[PDB]
C-alpha cells in the first residue's frame, strides 16, 4: 500500500537528513532539512561531474 | 478576514548583509472578561541579502483569537530607514554629492564610503554636465536572484557655483574659454602663457598652493 | 523510445478498426509492465463493456467479460503525472477507492480535468486514424444502457517496436 | 577535553590590550579554537544577558556591552572551564588586586562592571553560550546524541512538519522516480513550515 | 616560495632597464600602497606598471585582486587597476563596455595628463582618456601577464593559489619555464607557445638573474631572480602597439 512507496520513495535520504539535523542542532530544523535534501540531490549530480572531468583531463594528458 | 501590517525597518547595511530579526508581537484572546488579554510572542524573521522594498513576510495562525474564528495570519512589510549617504532606486544606491564647479571642468575624485566596509574614489572623467550622472558599475546593492551579482552605484551631480567673482577673475574665466587651439598660437602667447605658468605656480610668492588660517 | 501495442475492433463479424497505442514506460512501468503481460495473455475476445458519448470508451474485463470484478490479483496505484487533458489517454480503472484497480481500462474522448489525481494514467494513442475510429464507434446504430447491443470485440491485439 | 566561552570586554579593547590577553590565554595551555570580533546590539546584548532580567545593574551593564567591539572566543582544555575561571580570577578587580594581584582582572579591569573579561559558569551555560555565538561550531555528541533526547526531539519539533509534509505528498503521489518527490518535499518543508513566515514580494 | 613581488626588488632588479620611479614617488608609493590595500578589501596590491605621457605627470598603474578562480579552463582573477599622477593618493580605473573596447583600440598617440580628457572619433564619436588607459592595460595584461611555470597550483573549490613549495624553474634561460597568469596550472602552454620571435630572454647564469622582455610591446619587462626565487614585472613607456614586428626581426 501507500506506506511501501512511501519508504521506498524517500525514507532512504529521510533518515539520513534527521540523524544530520539533530546532530547539529540548527535553530529551524525544517529548513535545515529542506536545504539539506536540495544540497543533496545538487552533491549527487556534481559528484557525477567531478568524476567525469577528472577522467577527462587524465585522457588529454 | 482582517490581518495586522506592521511596518519592519531595516538599515541599508542588513538588507545589503541579511539580517535576522526577531520581533515582538502583542496578540490578544477574547475571553468572557469585559476586557482582553495580551501575550507577547517572538518572531523570528530571515530577511535574505537585497529583498525589494515592499516585501511582505506572513504569519499564518499569528493574530487576535476571536472566540469562534481560527486568527489571521500577521503581516510584515519591510521598509528601510533613512540613510545619510545612499538611497537605494530598485536595485542600486544613488548618493547625490553636491559639487563645486571648478571640480566639475577641471576634474577631481569623489571619496564615497560604501555600506560594505570599503572607501571608494571615482574620479570625474569629463565635464560634467548640469543634471547629468556618474555610474560605477558592481557598486550597488545585491541582487535578489543571484547572490552574486549586483547593481551599480549611480551619483547624481548637483554643482554648487561659485556665489562671487572678481572682474580680473572673469577675464581669467574668458581668456580661458577662449584660448585658441595650441597649434594657433602666436609665440607671443607661448611666452605669456609660459610666464604666468610660472608665476601662479612661484614657490615662495605664487598661490598656486597656499596654507588655510 | 517507449513500448508501443496495437489492437483490432470488431462488430458482429465486421472489423470495425484497428488503434495502435504507445505506453508511457518511463512515467508508471509498473502499470505498463501489467498492461503488456495482460494483452499478450488476455484481452483476446473481451468486449467494449462501457462506452460513454463525450466521455471514454471502457472496457477490458477479463474474468467476466461483462463489468464485475476479478478475483487473482489488485494493483497499487503507481502515479498521478499524467494529466488527462486530451482525447486518447489510455488508464486504469478502479472503484472509488484506490489500490483495487484491475484490468478494466479505459480510453478518454475529450478533456476529463475531473479524472487527474483519481485514476492512473500511463498511455496514449499515436495518429489521428485510431482516434478517429474511437470517435466513429461513439455513434453505433443501437447500444442499450451505455453497452454495444451487439458485442464489440478485440478480436485481435499484439506488440510492436519494443521487447 | 572540554571547551568554554570567553570574551574580551570592550574595555580591553579601547586600550588596545586584546593581543596580550590572547598571547596569555594562549601561554597557559588554551587553544583558541574560534574567534571573532564584533559589535553587539542593544537587543543582541538584552538577549545575551538574559539570566539578569530586571536586576538593578543591568542597565549598565547592557550601555557598557554595546559601547565598542569586543573579541569572542571558546577555549579548549581538558579542564577549561575551572582553569578559565581561575586564571581570570576573582569578579571583582579591587577585590582582585588584593587576593590575587597577577591576574587579568587585576592586570586589566578597572572597576566593578568594568573586569574586562566574561567567561562562563558551567558547562550548560557554556555550550548555550558557544551556540549564541558560534551557530556552526561543532560539539556535545553525547547528550544530544541519545535515544530518548533524539527521539523527543523528532517528535516535538522535526515531526510535526513531516507527518503533513509527507500526507501531501502520499495524496499528490507525484512520479515514482526519488528525484521528483524528494524535491516537492523539500520544496513544500521550505514553503510552509511553522516557524519561518512567507516571503511575498 | 615567495607570495607576492616586492616594489623595492623589483624597481632595484629592473632599473637597468630603464624601468624606474622617481625617489620622491618612491618615497609616497611605499607609503601610500598599504593605504590603499586597506581602504579597498583587496589582500594583493602591487605596482603594474608606469605609463608616459605628454606631461611630465606619468601615470603610475596598480593591480589588485581578492579571489583568483579557475573558470573555463581558465585562470582568471578579479582585477581592479588604481591610477595615480603621484604616489600619494589613489583613483581608480572603472572596466569599459565592448563597444567602447573597439572604439577605443584605434585611438593610437599618447596619453594626455588630465584624465578628463575627450578624444573625437567618427557622427563623433567622445571617448573619455580613462577608457582608452583602460583599454592599453588590458591590453597589455592579456598579451604579457607573465609568472614562473607551477607557480601556481589548484587546490579544493579551484582556486588557483601560490606553489609555497615551489622549488624554482629548471633552464631558466628557455621560454619553456614560464607561462602567462591566465593559463591553468595543469596546461602545457607557456610562452613558447607564442609566436616565435616576440619574447627576447637574457640569462645571467653567473649571478643567476633572467630578464624577459617583451618584443610585441617593448616596454614589458620580466626579471627572475633563481638563487633568492623572486620574480617581478613592470610596464614603462607607453602602451602602444609594435604592429610590423616582421620587419624590425
Amino acid at each position: 500500500h501507500d506506506t511501501a512507496y512511501l519508504k521506498e520513495t524517500v525514507g532512504e535520504a529521510l533518515a539520513r537528513g534527521c540523524a544530520a539535523a539533530i546532530s547539529a542542532q540548527p535553530n529551524d530544523p525544517v529548513e535545515y532539512l529542506g536545504l539539506w535534501l536540495l544540497k543533496y540531490v545538487k552533491n549527487a549530480e556534481v559528484e557525477g561531474n567531478f568524476y567525469r572531468e577528472r577522467q577527462q583531463d587524465l585522457q588529454k594528458k | 478576514g482582517k490581518n495586522k501590517v506592521y511596518p519592519l525597518e531595516l538599515t541599508l547595511e542588513e538588507i545589503f548583509h541579511g539580517c535576522l530579526k526577531k520581533v515582538a508581537h502583542k496578540r490578544k484572546v477574547l475571553l468572557f472578561s469585559g476586557e482582553y488579554v495580551e501575550e507577547e510572542r517572538q518572531l523570528t524573521v530571515d530577511v535574505k541579502p537585497g529583498l525589494p522594498t515592499g516585501t511582505r513576510f506572513v504569519f499564518e495562525g499569528e493574530g487576535n483569537k476571536t472566540p469562534k474564528k481560527e486568527p489571521g495570519p500577521v503581516v510584515f512589510v519591510l521598509k528601510p530607514k533613512p540613510h545619510p549617504r545612499f538611497v537605494r532606486r530598485g536595485s542600486d544606491l544613488v548618493h547625490k554629492v553636491t559639487l563645486p564647479l571648478h571640480h566639475a571642468l577641471i576634474g577631481t575624485t569623489l571619496d564615497i564610503r560604501t555600506l560594505d566596509d570599503r572607501d571608494l574614489k571615482v574620479p570625474i572623467s569629463d565635464i560634467m554636465r548640469p543634471g547629468s550622472s556618474l555610474t560605477v558599475p558592481g557598486e550597488g546593492m545585491p541582487l535578489p536572484a543571484t547572490p552574486s551579482a549586483r547593481g551599480n552605484l549611480v551619483i547624481e551631480i548637483d554643482l554648487l557655483f561659485p556665489t562671487h567673482l572678481t572682474e580680473t577673475q572673469k577675464m581669467l574665466l574668458r581668456s580661458a574659454f577662449f584660448l585658441p587651439p595650441p597649434t594657433e598660437q602666436n609665440e607671443e602667447t607661448k611666452k605669456a602663457l609660459r610666464d604666468y605658468e610660472a608665476a601662479f605656480k612661484h614657490d615662495l610668492k605664487g598661490w598656486a598652493t597656499v596654507f588655510k588660517r | 523510445g517507449r513500448t508501443y501495442c496495437a489492437f483490432s475492433i470488431q462488430q458482429s463479424s465486421k472489423l470495425l478498426g484497428t488503434v495502435v497505442l504507445e505506453l508511457f514506460t518511463d512515467i508508471a512501468p509498473a502499470t505498463c509492465a501489467n498492461f503488456i503481460k495482460y494483452i499478450k495473455d488476455g484481452y483476446q475476445g473481451t468486449p467494449l463493456h462501457r462506452i460513454v458519448p463525450n466521455g471514454w470508451v471502457q472496457g477490458g474485463d477479463i474474468v467476466d467479460g461483462s463489468g464485475k470484478g476479478d478475483p487473482g490479483f489488485v494493483l497499487p496505484d503507481e502515479t498521478y503525472s499524467v494529466k488527462h487533458d486530451a482525447p486518447g489517454v489510455l488508464g486504469m480503472a478502479t472503484g472509488g477507492q484506490p489500490h483495487t484497480a484491475n484490468t478494466q481500462f479505459y480510453i478518454s474522448l475529450s478533456p476529463l480535468p475531473f479524472l487527474d489525481g483519481k485514476r492512473v494514467a500511463f498511455g496514449r494513442v499515436l495518429n489521428k486514424q485510431s482516434l478517429e475510429n474511437l470517435l466513429a464507434l461513439q455513434t453505433l446504430p443501437t447500444f442499450q444502457n451505455e453497452r454495444p447491443v451487439p458485442d464489440v470485440v478485440i478480436a485481435s491485439c499484439h506488440v510492436i517496436y519494443n521487447p | 577535553l572540554e571547551k568554554t566561552f570567553a570574551l574580551i570586554k570592550p574595555d580591553a579593547v579601547r586600550a588596545g590590550k586584546a593581543q596580550e590577553i590572547m598571547q596569555l590565554i594562549e601561554l597557559n595551555g588554551f587553544t583558541i579554537i574560534a574567534k571573532q570580533k564584533l559589535q553587539l546590539t542593544r537587543a543582541r546584548a538584552e538577549e545575551f544577558y538574559g539570566e539578569h532580567k530586571g536586576k538593578e545593574f543591568f542597565p549598565k551593564l547592557v550601555n557598557f556591552m554595546t559601547s565598542g567591539p569586543i573579541w569572542a572566543l571558546v577555549l579548549a582544555k581538558p579542564g577549561a572551564i575551572l582553569a578559565w575561571r581561575a586564571l581570570m580570577g576573582p569578579t571583582n578587580v579591587f577585590k582582585a588586586r588584593a587576593e590575587q594581584p597577577k591576574c587579568l582582572r587585576a592586570l586589566y579591569g578597572t572597576d566593578g562592571t568594568q573586569n574586562a573579561t566574561h567567561g562562563s559558569d558551567s558547562p550548560i551555560s557554556a555550550a548555550r553560550e558557544i551556540k549564541f555565538f558560534f551557530p556552526t561550531l561543532s560539539g556535545d555528541p553525547t547528550i544530544y546524541a541519545e535515544p530518548t533526547a533524539a527521539a523527543e526531539y523528532i517528535t516535538k519539533r522535526i515531526q510535526p512538519a513531516l507527518a503533513k509534509a509527507l500526507a501531501a505528498l502520499a495524496r499528490e503521489k507525484p512520479s515514482a522516480d526519488k528525484f521528483e518527490a524528494i524535491t516537492f518535499v523539500a520544496g513544500y518543508l521550505l514553503q510552509n513550515n511553522p516557524n519561518k513566515p512567507k516571503v511575498l514580494m | 616560495v615567495q607570495l607576492e613581488p616586492n616594489i623595492t626588488l623589483v624597481l632595484k632588479h629592473l632599473a637597468s632597464c630603464g624601468a624606474v620611479v622617481s625617489a620622491e614617488q618612491q618615497a609616497a608609493l611605499d607609503h601610500s600602497i598599504p593605504i590603499k590595500r586597506i581602504e579597498a578589501g583587496l589582500r594583493s596590491l602591487t605596482l603594474w606598471g608606469r605609463l608616459t605621457t605628454l606631461n611630465g605627470k606619468d601615470y603610475l598603474v596598480a593591480e589588485g585582486y581578492n579571489v583568483a578562480s579557475s573558470k573555463e579552463g581558465a585562470a582568471v582573477y578579479e582585477t581592479k587597476y588604481f591610477y595615480s599622477q603621484d604616489g600619494a593618493r589613489w583613483s581608480d580605473l572603472q572596466p569599459v563596455d565592448s563597444e567602447t573596447a573597439t572604439r577605443c583600440a584605434r585611438i593610437k598617440g599618447m596619453l594626455s595628463g588630465d584624465p578628463a580628457k575627450n578624444y573625437e572619433l567618427e557622427l563623433v564619436f567622445q571617448i573619455p582618456e580613462l577608457a582608452v588607459l583602460r583599454c592599453r592595460v588590458d591590453a597589455i595584461a592579456t598579451a604579457t601577464s607573465v609568472i614562473p611555470t607551477d607557480s601556481t597550483i589548484l587546490n579544493a573549490a579551484s582556486q588557483v593559489v601560490p606553489n609555497r613549495l615551489f622549488a624554482g624553474a629548471a633552464y631558466p634561460e628557455k621560454l619553456e619555464s614560464y607561462q602567462h597568469r591566465f593559463s591553468l596550472p595543469g596546461s602545457g602552454v607557456t610562452l613558447s607557445q607564442d609566436l616565435r620571435g616576440t619574447w627576447a630572454v637574457q640569462y645571467d647564469a653567473f649571478k643567476g638573474v633572467a630578464q624577459v622582455r617583451s618584443l610585441l610591446f617593448p616596454g614589458y619587462f620580466f626579471y627572475y631572480a633563481a638563487n633568492e626565487l623572486t620574480w617581478g614585472s613592470l610596464y614603462v613607456g607607453d602602451g602602444l602597439r609594435n604592429n610590423d614586428l616582421i620587419f624590425m626581426l
